[PDB]
RNA sequence: CAAGUCUGGGCUAAGUGGUAAAGGAUGUGGCGCCGCGAAGACAGCCAGGAGGUUGGCUUAGAAGCAGCCAUCCUUUAAAGA
């Protein structure tokens, strides 16, 4: 019932309480007559998400290296997150850095999936 | 705003942060006053063309302001001004200015651009009663295209102090047209 | 270089001073400024 | 891995299509013909790819939507563009069919709202010489 | 590396990937020089959770309703999720309803852990 | 070589003083402006180094990174004429 109140709800209210109540909220102040309140409430998703990420409630899948089948892990990892063909070619070769997560929020039965495409495709992977 | 003094002195005055201004207004004027620090930043805001005033001894902290200087010498940097105020419902001597925007015609398409021996104005509206800013473009601008005086187009306060068919703004050959 | 009138060139060639000496530095031969 | 601007219904014209790709990574005939398979269905207006060729020297990929500018042209009716623009600024067109090509580009065009859409049609008209009035 | 390619990007980014990118990309033009792209990967973050939630890679620990215990049950939701005293024991009552997700988003140990809370406190839970 | 290595408050560190002009250059020392540090600020560092942009003459190649003309739109963390 108080302003630091609220922002504590924001912040507490998990990754998809933010992106989900910001959606709503917005809904009753539109992507125009709003913008204080879910607006920031993203960046708290962000963080939030993160939360997830640190924790284990919530994977990243990240790529390691491709070998003998890059053109089709490509294929695979663009598929996958929906990223263009350049763009796509260009993470594919990062893939070996720590950023290096193919598909990052993706809960343990999809990401093991992912890394399964990717890993099937030509590319080896690992999951946090 | 504030500016003081009134004496006679000026040789020193007119040396340190006060340069010197007669206090004029029809009928009576008393010896300079003032300091060249203020008039920085007010004259700056805009002389002859907006208009404030001062408050010495709270005296008539009445408007007008400038109607004469030069900020004179050398240098570039002003000394000895001209005050004069009017508490009247008379004001005539009004120069304030006019503007217009880029109207696209000569300009965002033609090159072709305009000769402002205007931009100012003086007439004499209402009294004590003139916009800080006048704005007045009837757009129009290329060839061997010009307009002035007459046509100009005056709002509310009916003076016009110039004359018809003269230097308001024309459009001309930035390279050619 | 030219002895006199040096006015820096890659778009971050360098004014330094050795011996009240105005000379420039850069990363490029193509600057080697020297008055 | 490459990006190339191509002519519907063709497919290997040695010059622009030979050198880069080939070189690049593509195998030129087999991605050109596999084009005219596809630009098949719109002949005659210009279309842009991204190929991409990985690691056997081989493959293709994406059609998106041409240069809104160009094919506005190709909407419009005229070959080259006067000289310059704002300054021969001269070809006037039409709202209407305007915003509708912009309907049926939306696609590789930005999101997909009216607004947005027609606004990069005048945005494209305008820097050639197109000029919506 | 075109437009509509971009939105499929943030489209299929899932809600992690959106959440903690507006983060970032934020992070790149502020919460003030920003707005545009990150802001609405909000809304499109929503989406995705609400994905999660309708497939099942992530729960809602819902109150089916509250018994001989609403005091120390109402205790639990609030510790929970973060809810004033008031919000929380309207919401506790509302227990009952279908969006009566006393915990959205929330992985499937964690989601175990809210029901068995809440359950434990003096009410019914059930998941999604 | 007769007379304060006077005392007082600044600025010089080049012997300038012991000749020079145009023109240089975060030298030094004194005075006014625009943008913020808890939208916690410039250089450090992480990062995406957005898309319709690859528009016209010349193309044979402008598609910012041949040059002559533009300088819009944008879905969204902005934008980069």
């Amino acid at each position: 019932m108080t302003i630091d109140e609220i922002i504590e709800a924001i912040e507490k209210l998990t990754v998809s309480e933010l992106a989900e109540l910001v959606k709503k909220l917005e809904d009753k102040f539109g992507v125009t007559a709003a913008a204080p309140v879910a607006v920031a409430a993203a960046p708290v998703a962000g963080a939030a998400a993160g939360a997830a990420q640190e924790e284990k409630t919530e994977f990243d899948v990240v790529l390691k290296s491709f070998g003998q089948n890059k053109i089709q892990v490509i294929k695979v990892v663009r598929e996958i997150t929906g990223l263009g063909l350049k763009e796509a070619k260009d993470l594919v070769e990062k893939a070996g850095s720590p950023d290096a997560v193919i598909k990052s929020g993706v809960s343990k039965e999809e990401a093991e999936e992912i890394k399964k495409k990717l890993e099937e495709a030509g590319a080896e992977v690992e999951l946090k | 705003m504030e500016l003081t003094a009134k004496p006679r002195t000026p040789k020193q005055k007119l040396d340190e942060s006060m340069i010197a201004a007669v206090a004029y207004n029809k009928e009576n004027n008393v010896s300079f006053a003032l300091d060249r620090k203020a008039f920085d930043r007010a004259f700056r805001q805009q002389s002859t063309t907006g208009l404030f005033d001062i408050t010495v001894e709270g005296g008539e902290t009445f408007p007008a302001l400038v109607k004469a200087v030069q900020m004179d010498k050398r240098k570039r940097a002003p000394i000895h001004v001209d005050f004069y105020m009017v508490t009247y419902g008379e004001p005539v001597e009004v120069s304030v200015p006019v503007h217009t925007t880029g109207r696209s015609q000569g300009e965002v398409q033609g090159g072709l651009v305009d000769i402002v021996v205007h931009n100012l104005q003086i007439v004499a509206p209402g009294p004590r009663r003139i916009p800080q800013e006048l704005v007045v473009d009837v757009t129009k601008m290329n060839i061997g295209d010009h307009i002035t005086a007459g046509d100009i187009k005056l709002p509310e306060g009916c003076t016009l102090a110039a004359d018809p068919e003269l230097t308001v703004v024309s459009v001309l050959p930035p390279r050619l047209t | 270089k030219v002895r006199s009138s040096v006015k820096k060139m890659c778009d971050n060639c360098k004014v330094v001073r050795r011996h009240g000496r105005v000379l420039v530095i850069c990363s490029n031969v193509k600057h080697k400024q020297r008055q | 891995q490459i990006k190339l601007q191509l002519p519907a219904g063709k497919a290997t014209p040695a010059p622009p299509v030979g050198p880069a790709l080939g070189q690049h990574g593509v195998n030129i005939m087999e991605f050109c013909k596999r084009f005219n398979a596809e630009t098949a269905d719109k002949a005659g207006m210009i279309l842009p790819v991204v190929i991409t060729v990985y690691e056997d020297k081989s493959f293709t990929f994406i059609i998106k939507t041409p240069p809104a500018s160009f094919l506005l042209k190709k909407a419009a009716g005229i070959e080259k563009g006067s000289s310059e623009p704002k300054r021969k600024i001269v070809g006037k067109v039409t709202r209407k069919q305007i915003e509708e090509i912009a309907k049926t580009k939306m696609p590789d065009l930005n999101a997909n709202s009216l607004e947005a859409a027609m606004k990069i049609i005048e945005g494209t008209a305008k820097s050639m010489g197109i000029e919506v009035v």
